[PDB]
């Protein structure tokens, strides 16, 4: 799936997004844990206070696994492998925090992004980070 | 919900908001975003395009209503529950729209709020804002419950 | 909720029910069909397999207490947010389920009592049945709204 | 995305409908629209009453595709393209209702298959049908 136009939306899109990718990740981790406080439990030998480097620290890995998928668009699942093991089979992720944490950073990138977060790059987004999740929680096992 | 500090944060804010501007946003990114929407709006015209559906005037009037109605919560943030009775009744068993559609609309709405206001859209201030969007898919889908 | 009508259909169908037996294959079928559910039951042991989940002792005896809460329910039909109070307290402010979870489990219920009544768990019944579970997954996800 | 084991249990329960997929069909639609009124509004054409032939007859179409579905486990996307379409550009049905129906189904298929029901297989055919519904809800921004 992932139509040509959606590539195009979300390769832009994170083309502007640029060299912020990391305060971006960062950002919609914070937004999500207040928003969302149940998504903390994942994170309990973390330091989840405003400013944690740690926090900091796994924004850039966020983003830096987002830019990856960003690049391999057409092999998410291959982009993606190592994560969802961790995530599914490791964490036991609960699948609705993934929408939480898409939804967190929808409302970062519209929130840096006025001018380039348009209805048809915000549906081609959504999109892309369902299709992340779905990746992510394919092997509960 | 909303403890003291929250409300009069969120009071505050939204003092600010246009919602002609952003009633009209939000009911447009919904048709687009989640395109099983327009099930819902078929009367409103063309809908065919992203376009077609931002500038629809119908969809644009409609955004306003909604927004009319967030407006009239914010003022009843301690009861939405019997605020929204009356609409609870209309979408629910006149329309039949599945509940979970409350929260997309309340989630596309905290979006055009953030675009809206960058940086003034604080953590602090989605955290309260989502707490008045869930409190209002609550209300709405009260006759459901 | 249920009409008169519904409710004693309701409550004479429960009484053919074993809790401890339907209580436990609805629980564990809960940890194996939604794996991530595993993560609140850590000190059950070992959840390793389905046959591992299935056998675990201490997944049958939480089984039949989670069944007996809903007999519980089942006699109260009209104060379900009352009969389940402590209970909101513990799975959300305590535990921190999802609510969606709460859903879930009251559907595995449904399959469950199909598997185990067959031809005799009619799509009416089961349609009444579906009211029950779902008005259970909104009293313990009161503390939440 | 569906393992070796699961492929195994899916096929292996469908052989077990066997014959019995048609009738099976028709009565998950009916469980579903009884249930989950909400439903019904995607059927106005239809009469939609117990033992309606319009309803036994689209339970056998539905039948029909999971029985392709279920030897085209590898893809999903190819075998049910036309469906996608239908359900997602023509009907844009609302995502949720797929988890009705699939709910339908189990609660079926536990009616008649007991014995062979078992919580493995219930989960195989779980994430069998999650699948299925993510095809026929693809394009679908
Ligand atoms: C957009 C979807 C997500 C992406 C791309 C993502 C990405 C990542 C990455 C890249 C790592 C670090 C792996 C490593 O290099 O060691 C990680 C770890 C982790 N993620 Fe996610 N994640 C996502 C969603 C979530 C969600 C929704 C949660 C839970 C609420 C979550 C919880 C965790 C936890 C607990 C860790 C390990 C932290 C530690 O102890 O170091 N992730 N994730
Ligand atoms: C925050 C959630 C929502 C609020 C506050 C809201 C509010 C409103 C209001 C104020 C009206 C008009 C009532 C009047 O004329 O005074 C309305 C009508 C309507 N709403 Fe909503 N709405 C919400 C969500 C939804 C959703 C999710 C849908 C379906 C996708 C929906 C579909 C409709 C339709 C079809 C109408 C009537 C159309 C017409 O008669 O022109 N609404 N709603
Ligand atoms: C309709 C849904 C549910 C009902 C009626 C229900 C009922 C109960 C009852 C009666 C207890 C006894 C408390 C104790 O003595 O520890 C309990 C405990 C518990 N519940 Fe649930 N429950 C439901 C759903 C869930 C779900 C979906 C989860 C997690 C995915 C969950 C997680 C737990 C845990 C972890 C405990 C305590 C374990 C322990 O302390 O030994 N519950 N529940
Ligand atoms: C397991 C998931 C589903 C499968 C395999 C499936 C399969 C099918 C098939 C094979 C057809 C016949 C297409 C044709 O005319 O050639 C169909 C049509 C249709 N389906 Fe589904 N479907 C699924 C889910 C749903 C859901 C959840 C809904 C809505 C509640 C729905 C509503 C419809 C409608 C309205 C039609 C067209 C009926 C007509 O006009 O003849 N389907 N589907």
């Amino acid at each position: 799936v992932l139509s040509a136009a959606d590539k195009g939306n979300v390769k832009a899109a994170w083309g502007k997004v640029g060299g912020h990718a990391a305060e971006y990740g960062a950002e919609a981790l914070e937004r999500m844990f207040l928003s969302f406080p149940t998504t903390k439990t994942y994170f309990p030998h973390f330091d989840l206070s405003h400013g944690s480097a740690q926090v900091k620290g796994h924004g850039a890995k966020v983003a830096a696994a987002l830019t990856k998928a960003v690049e391999h668009l057409d092999d998410l699942p291959g982009a993606l492998s190592e994560l969802s093991d961790l995530h599914a089979h490791k964490l036991r992720v609960d699948p609705v925090n993934f929408k939480l944490l898409s939804h967190s950073l929808l409302v970062t990138l519209a929130s840096h992004l006025p001018s380039d977060f348009t209805p048809a790059v915000h549906a081609s987004l959504d999109k892309f980070l369902a299709n992340v999740s779905t990746v992510l929680t394919s092997k509960y096992r | 919900m909303l403890t003291a500090e929250e409300k009069a944060a969120v009071t505050a804010f939204w003092g600010k908001v246009k919602v002609d501007e952003v009633g009209g946003e939000a009911l447009g990114r919904l048709l687009v975003v989640y395109p099983w929407t327009q099930r819902f709006f078929e009367s409103f015209g063309d809908l065919s395009t992203a376009d077609a559906v931002m500038n629809n005037p119908k969809v644009k009037a409609h955004g306003k209503k909604v927004l009319d109605s967030f407006s009239n919560g914010m003022k009843h943030l301690d009861d939405l529950k019997g605020t929204f009775a009356a609409l609870s009744e209309l979408h629910c068993d006149k329309l039949h729209v599945d509940p979970e559609n409350f929260k997309l609309l309340g989630n596309v709405l905290v979006v055009v709020l953030a675009r809206n206001f960058g940086k003034e859209f604080t953590p602090v201030l989605q955290a309260d804002f989502q707490k008045v969007v869930a409190g209002v898919a609550n209300a709405l889908a009260h006759r459901y419950h």
